[PDB]
């Protein structure tokens, strides 16, 4: 028995507060007198598990919250769209995308700064974008500016309608905890709905709309020339003439003699040869295929009427003769706390989007897009960063359910109970193997430096001397080359230039081209896989002796985050789950930062390139310069830092001073993660003394940075720094030399 | 029980009727605390005084204009009578600025200190720099014709008629303004144009009015 | 609505409008005045 | 409570831990405005054509009724004593008065006939119960003799009210997939029961 429940008027809207700083925690609304209160009041606005206790109160709280997070993400979608209506070169980019670029971003001319605006083509100056939205706009369909207007402003009236959703649900009609516990009919609305009617309605407007516009553009026919879309709508006499199965309306599918319809509901595979895109026809057709397989998913749980299922009883229905009550009491865990699910959607969430940046640069789907090796570089690793502190979250807010949220009573013998006691055999494993990874993979790099330096390359580690080969990769790739003869007769081509074939190029531009695998890619991809195994190490620690440890056997009344324990029995610096979280972020930059690495210089050295045969930028350095850290070094680095060391007088002057900025703030990171809260006070206290003396002291008592939160801003500058030092070169240098 | 302006909603605490057309009408309550809200009387009274000035002077000068008189429009007054004499730009603008000084400190200081104005620290006066109420200043000067020291409830009534025609002025101050910047015209001109044809002389066929 | 007033009046609102202020009176300054050097 | 069958297999007039707008007396007030707006909805769609069939109207109106403006797309017509826009809004500040304070009314019941209001006050007070205020305009005469038939009207009310919902769905359906007027699909499926349908406009 499942309906809607809500409460009514729960909290007012009032100001009363806004005057009352801290007023969520009782203890901080007592006011301040030193300065580590202001960092406090910061530091936990939003724990609403230790604000109060109601699973209904903090359950509101967060519903508010995502409205909030919505409401946010339309305002910066409209001013893209806008920005984009305003101050672009879009519509002579339309004309011709081959040789105009991207510009949106302009700069004003006052002391020097306007210096930047990059003469980018089309009679525009400005800043080169990488987002890429003008070739998904084409792809869409959009021309006039007009569209690109209105949208804009459809988008900030959504998000001033996200913010009064929130606001409403409230403060004014609130729901109910049962109500938030419905978690079949969730499901079922969900994956019914939300993505079954989107992709439909998605395969619709591709049709009526995007698969048309788009045949007449790559036909060449004047950009305004194309007719509108409403017009598109209209006259079926036009879409017949494109499509002679238009003509019959819907008589035919109806007849189920689907056949017909193949005209635009194609099977190619391949690319679009003047576009370097993929085939519209066939997005069509797997967006379809998402729509039916989704929505008929979306009828699964029993809901009101006893058709369906119980996802509780499936649950205990799998039970194992090794693992005891099995999975008894997780449908309690995950119908009781937030941290769970959060946990769980992290970690897909992240993985999704690494593979979404993969099959991105794989299957280029957009017209004109493989073209900017900018666009593609700057997507890819923008993605795979943002997976990787995803996937971290995920952890880090695990361990903390598991601190604070957890019963041991509930699970007596369960897989979870019985995980925790052999934790020491598992973590010990896991050790080995690493240890294990790192020795093979890194050794062979340091053989092979060290093969070279002394004189004696007959004995490295290449494609030359003794060898290294990814038969597995080659044997793959072969496969799926070989594939659409015998395995899908009625494919016409491989899903991807990369499994082998021709080379498709466009604007005297390689579009794609069988991909070559080298005892160079094996070792770069094992040193992946250690680094991987290492991060996870390190998290799984961090989860697994949440609650106590063989040294320290309170860990869990401590809280989730504290400095140590003392210098209590030898030192017990950093043993809290939050510094476990901490080291791993660490690790996992480090790790990212290196396969970013392997595919820039894989794509430049051996992909990329223009048609004369191909000129690949590098001419393909690659298989012989990336087996050896001093090759590595000079011929990939040290080399490719020349335009970004000397794009001065240009408008690429900013890259290089972020260039240096970045480097400063990075090492800047280093004073706090190494410095102690000890001397600082001192010192502060030396500070006061002056001050006083002139009757300046503040009021305020200045009280040097929490033990924790030393650590934390250390390590926030240090990414932030590396990575703004990383991703300033990687512009420059693409942008100057593609 | 007073007409209040959103039929049926009841007016918000600071709103009582004491003063002169309190339609109950201040949604946004920048009216609470009371020193704000007689200093916001005192400003809406300013401005319904100068906006009554405006209105006159426009519509005046703009029947002068339509009539063969040679009134030049409003809007270009101001240059083509400086052009016109031997005036100077930097003279007239710092004397007006002289004189207005004087006189709206003086009022200033008054508001701040309710009293301390005919305190014959002028030339001899007194018993007509002292105000009479936030913003009613009737003396024998400023009221010479002394209807404020008669007939308290005609004041009142004519307070209330004050302020009235007051707000009209100002909504038709602006009437005004945009009427010009859209036609490019005379306001008056405008007037004879709708009278022409209502059905189509009008906004709606201004085209920027309405932006389709 | 004092209560909205006080909320303004605090710290971190405050330190944000007179920053504007400062640096949007540079800003003009050096676009009336641009470039100097000396006096 | 008229007009009802037992029938919401969905079941949303449940009243307990209600609020919002999921509320039976907002729900049942808007089904009941839905019903008179459809009523005259459907007339209005269908008058012109059969007007002008019988040829009793000049056949510079009887249009089709998508036509007469509403969407210039689908054909605008013109004679109009004045612009469409020009019309729109004297149309925005009619109805802006109207409804508005009908919704006072509802949200203050009983305090929409105090204000002064030309006298226009007394009739306005109506009932407490909105879509049913009465008085003397909005039950003319004095209908619901026996409070019986009272009860029957209303019933008979709902009745049409939905049918005419129905009907409105219809005009739309037909107009957009034959293309043609409703008394124009109904001329061609009298003439062909079987070769004039749906059927048949596949
Ligand atoms: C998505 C966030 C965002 C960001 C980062 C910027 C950034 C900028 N905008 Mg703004 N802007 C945005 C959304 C955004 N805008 C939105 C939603 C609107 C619609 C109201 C505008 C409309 C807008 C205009 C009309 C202008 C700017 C301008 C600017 C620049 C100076 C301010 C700066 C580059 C100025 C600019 O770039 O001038 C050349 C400028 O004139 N913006
Ligand atoms: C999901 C969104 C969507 C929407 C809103 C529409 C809307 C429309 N379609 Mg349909 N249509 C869609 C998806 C959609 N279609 C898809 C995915 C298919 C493939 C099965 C078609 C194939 C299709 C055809 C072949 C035709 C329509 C037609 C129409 C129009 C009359 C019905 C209408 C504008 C008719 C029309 O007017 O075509 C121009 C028509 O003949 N549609
Ligand atoms: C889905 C997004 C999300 C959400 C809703 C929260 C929510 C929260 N995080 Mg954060 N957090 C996230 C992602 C998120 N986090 C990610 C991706 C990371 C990795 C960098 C972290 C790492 C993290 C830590 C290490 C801590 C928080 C903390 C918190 C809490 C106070 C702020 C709050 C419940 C703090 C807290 O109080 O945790 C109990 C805290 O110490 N978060
Ligand atoms: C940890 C990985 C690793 C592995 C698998 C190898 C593999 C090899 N090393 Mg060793 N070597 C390594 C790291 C590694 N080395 C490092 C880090 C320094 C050296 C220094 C080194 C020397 C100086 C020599 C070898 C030799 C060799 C070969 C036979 C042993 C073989 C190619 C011997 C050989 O056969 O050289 C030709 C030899 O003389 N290595
Ligand atoms: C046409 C509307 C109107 C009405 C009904 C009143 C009514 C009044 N004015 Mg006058 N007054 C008006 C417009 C009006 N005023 C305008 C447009 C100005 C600007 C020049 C003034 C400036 C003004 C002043 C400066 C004073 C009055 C005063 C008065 C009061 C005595 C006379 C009386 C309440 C006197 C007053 O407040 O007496 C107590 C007073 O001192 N009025
Ligand atoms: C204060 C009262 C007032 C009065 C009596 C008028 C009177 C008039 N206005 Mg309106 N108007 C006013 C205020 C007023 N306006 C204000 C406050 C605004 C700002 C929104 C405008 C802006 C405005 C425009 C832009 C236009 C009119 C126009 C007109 C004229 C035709 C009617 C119409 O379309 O409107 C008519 C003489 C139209 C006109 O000039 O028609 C000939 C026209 O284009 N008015
Ligand atoms: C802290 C040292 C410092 C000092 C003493 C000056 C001094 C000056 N700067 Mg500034 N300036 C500095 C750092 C400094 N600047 C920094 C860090 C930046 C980057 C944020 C700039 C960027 C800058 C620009 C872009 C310009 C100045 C200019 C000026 C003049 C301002 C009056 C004067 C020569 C202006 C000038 O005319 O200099 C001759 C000018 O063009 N400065
Ligand atoms: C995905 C977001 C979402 C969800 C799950 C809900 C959920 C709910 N809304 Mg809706 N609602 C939302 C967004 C959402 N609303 C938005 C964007 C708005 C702003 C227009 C509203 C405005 C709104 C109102 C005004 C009402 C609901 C109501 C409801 C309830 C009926 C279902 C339920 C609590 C009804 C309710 O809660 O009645 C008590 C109700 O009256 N919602
Ligand atoms: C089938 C048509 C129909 C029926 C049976 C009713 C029935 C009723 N209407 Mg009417 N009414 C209708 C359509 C209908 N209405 C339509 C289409 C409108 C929109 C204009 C209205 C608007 C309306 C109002 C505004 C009021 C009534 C009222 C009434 C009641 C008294 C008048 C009467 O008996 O009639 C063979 C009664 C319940 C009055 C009422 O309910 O008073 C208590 C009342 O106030 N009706
Ligand atoms: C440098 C350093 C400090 C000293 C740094 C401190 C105390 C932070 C100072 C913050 C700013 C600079 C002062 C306060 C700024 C406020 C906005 C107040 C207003 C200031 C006006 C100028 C606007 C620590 O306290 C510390 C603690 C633990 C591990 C490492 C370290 C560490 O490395
Ligand atoms: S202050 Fe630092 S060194 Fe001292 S006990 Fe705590 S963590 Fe250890």
């Amino acid at each position: 028995k499942v309906k809607i429940a809500v409460d009514r008027n729960p909290v007012e809207t009032s100001f009363e507060k806004w005057a009352k700083p801290g007023h969520f925690s009782r203890t901080l609304s007592k006011g301040p007198n030193t300065t580590t209160w202001i960092w406090n009041l910061h530091a936990d606005a939003h724990d609403f598990d230790s604000h109060t206790s109601d699973l209904e109160e903090i359950s509101r709280k967060v519903f508010s919250a995502h409205f909030g997070q919505l409401g946010i993400i339309f305002i910066w979608l409209s001013g893209m769209y806008f920005h984009g209506a305003r101050f672009s070169n879009y519509e002579a980019w339309l004309s011709d995308p081959t040789h105009i670029k991207p510009s949106a971003q302009v700069v004003w001319p006052i002391v020097g700064q306007e210096i930047l605006n990059g003469d980018v083509g089309g009679g525009f100056q400005g800043i080169q974008i990488t987002s890429g939205f003008f070739q998904l706009w084409r792809a869409s369909g959009i021309t006039s500016e007009l569209q690109l207007y209105t949208t804009a402003i459809g988008g900030l009236v959504m998000a001033a309608a996200m913010f009064f959703a929130g606001w409403f649900h409230y403060h004014k009609a609130a729901p109910k905890l049962e109500w938030f516990q419905n978690v079949e009919s969730m499901l079922n609305h969900h994956l019914g709905g939300l993505l079954g009617l989107g992709s439909l309605a998605w395969a619709g407007h591709q049709i009526h709309v995007s698969l048309p516009v788009n045949k007449l553009l790559d036909a060449g026919v004047d950009p305004k020339e194309i007719p509108l879309p409403h017009d598109l709508l209209l006259n079926r006499a036009i879409m017949a003439d494109l499509y002679p199965s238009f003509a019959k309306g819907i008589a035919p599918f109806f007849t189920l003699n689907w056949s017909e319809y193949s005209d635009f509901l194609t099977f190619k595979g391949g690319l679009n040869p003047v576009t370097g895109g993929l085939w519209l026809s066939d997005t069509a057709h797997h967006h379809v295929a998402i729509a039916v397989l989704f929505l008929v998913a979306g009828h699964m749980y029993r809901t009101n009427w006893g058709i369906g299922h119980s996802m509780k009883e499936i649950l205990e229905a799998h039970r194992g003769p090794f693992t005891g009550e099995g999975h008894v009491g997780l449908y309690e865990i995950l119908t009781t706390s937030w941290h769970a699910q959060l946990a769980i959607n992290l970690a897909l969430f992240g993985s999704l989007s690494i593979i979404v940046a993969h099959h991105m640069y794989a299957m280029p789907p957009y017209p004109y897009l493989a073209t900017d090796y900018g666009t593609q570089l700057s997507l890819f690793t923008h993605h795979t960063w943002i997976g990787g502190f995803c996937i971290v979250g995920a952890g880090a807010h695990a361990a903390i359910f598991m601190v604070r949220d957890y019963d041991p009573t509930n699970n007596y013998n369960n897989l979870l109970d019985r995980v925790i006691r052999h934790r020491d055999a598992i973590i010990s494993h896991l050790n080995w193997v690493c240890i294990f990874l790192g020795f093979h993979s890194f050794g062979l790099y340091i053989h092979n430096d060290t093969m070279s330096a002394l004189g004696r390359p007959q004995d490295m580690f290449s494609d030359t001397a003794i060898q290294l080969q990814p038969v597995f990769a080659q044997w793959i790739q072969n496969t799926h080359f070989l594939a659409p003869q015998l395995t899908a007769p009625n494919a016409l081509a491989a899903t991807s230039l990369t499994w082998g074939g021709d080379l498709v190029a466009v604007g005297g531009k390689v579009a794609m081209m069988p991909i070559s695998l080298g005892t160079s890619d094996f070792m770069v991809h094992h040193i992946h896989a250690f680094t991987i195994h290492v991060t996870v190490l390190i998290l799984l620690k961090g989860v697994l002796f949440a609650r106590s440890s063989r040294l320290i056997p309170d860990k869990a009344n401590l809280g989730f985050r504290f400095p140590c324990d003392g210098p209590g029995r030898g030192g017990t610096c950093q043993v809290s789950a939050w510094d476990h979280v901490f080291l791993g972020l660490f690790w996992m930059y480090n790790s990212l930062s290196i396969v970013i690495f392997h595919f820039s210089w894989k794509m430049q050295s051996d992909v990329w390139g223009t048609v004369t045969g191909v000129s690949h930028i590098t001419g393909g350095n690659f298989a012989q310069s990336a087996n050896t850290i001093n090759g590595w070094l000079r011929d990939f680095l040290w080399a490719q830092s020349s335009q970004v060391i000397q794009s001065y007088g240009s408008a690429l002057s900013a890259y290089g001073l972020i260039f240096l900025g970045a480097h400063f703030v990075w090492a800047f990171s280093l004073m706090f993660l190494f410095s102690g809260r000890g001397y600082w006070q001192e010192l502060i206290e030396s500070i006061v003394w002056a001050h006083n003396k002139l009757k300046v002291a503040p009021a305020i008592q200045p009280r040097a940075l929490s033990i924790t939160q030393g650590r934390a801003v250390g390590v926030a500058h240090y990414l932030l720094g590396g990575i703004a030092t990383t991703w300033s070169f990687f512009l420059a240098r693409i942008i100057s030399v593609g | 029980v007073r007409p209040v302006w959103f039929p049926g909603n009841p007016p918000p605490a600071h709103l009582d009727g004491s003063l002169a057309g309190d339609y109950g009408f201040d949604p946004l309550f920048l009216g609470q605390e009371p020193q704000t809200l007689k200093w916001y009387v005192q400003a809406e009274l300013v401005h319904g005084r100068f906006a009554m000035l405006g209105a006159a002077g426009i519509i005046l000068t703009s029947i002068g204009a339509k009539v063969g008189l040679g009134f030049p429009e409003w809007y270009d007054a101001g240059k083509v009578v400086v052009e016109k004499n031997n005036i100077d730009f930097p003279t007239l603008m710092v004397i007006q600025f002289y004189l207005m000084g004087w006189a709206e400190t003086k009022r200033w200081y008054d508001f701040k200190n309710p009293g301390s104005q005919a305190d014959g620290s002028f030339l001899g006066f007194t018993e007509e720099f002292k105000g009479l109420e936030n913003g009613y200043p009737g003396g024998r000067f400023f009221d010479p014709m002394g209807l404020s020291r008669g007939d308290a409830a005609k004041y009142q009534e004519y307070k209330q008629k004050e302020v009235k025609n007051g707000r009209l002025a100002m909504i038709a101050c602006l009437g005004f303004a945009a009427q010009y910047a859209a036609t490019g015209k005379g306001p008056l001109d405008n007037l004879a144009d709708h009278l022409a044809d209502p059905n189509h002389v009008n906004f709606a066929t201004n085209g920027v009015s309405i932006p389709i | 609505m004092k209560d909205f007033t006080t909320y303004l009046s605090t710290a971190p609102v405050i330190a944000t409008i007179w920053f504007t202020f400062t640096a949007g009176l540079l800003i003009e300054i050096n676009r009336y005045f641009p470039d100097p050097l000396v006096f | 409570l008229p007009g009802d069958f037992g029938f919401d297999p969905l079941g949303l007039l449940d009243p307990v831990n209600s609020g919002g707008f999921i509320e039976p007396k907002w729900l049942q007030y808007s089904e009941v405005i839905h019903a008179r707006w459809a009523m005259l909805g459907a007339a209005g769609c269908i008058a012109p054509e059969v007007l002008g069939a019988a040829g009793l109207i000049p056949d510079a109106t009887n249009i089709k009724w998508f036509e007469s403006g509403v969407i210039p797309p689908a054909g605008s017509y013109n004679g109009y004593w004045a612009d469409p826009y020009t019309i729109f809004f004297v149309e925005i500040v009619a109805m802006q008065f109207a409804e508005l304070r009908r919704l006072q009314d509802f949200r203050y019941p009983g305090s929409m006939g105090q204000q002064y209001f030309l006298g226009l006050e007394a009739i306005f007070k109506g009932s407490g119960d909105a879509a049913y205020p009465g008085g003397p305009f909005f039950n003319l005469f004095n209908l619901g003799k026996t409070e019986a038939a009272m009860k029957e009207l209303k019933l008979k009310e709902i009745k049409n009210g939905r049918l005419a919902m129905l009907a409105m769905l219809g005009y739309g359906a037909q107009a957009v997939m034959t293309g043609k007027g409703p008394f124009q699909n109904l001329v061609e499926h009298l003439a062909d029961p079987v070769n004039n349908n749906i059927l048949t406009n596949f």
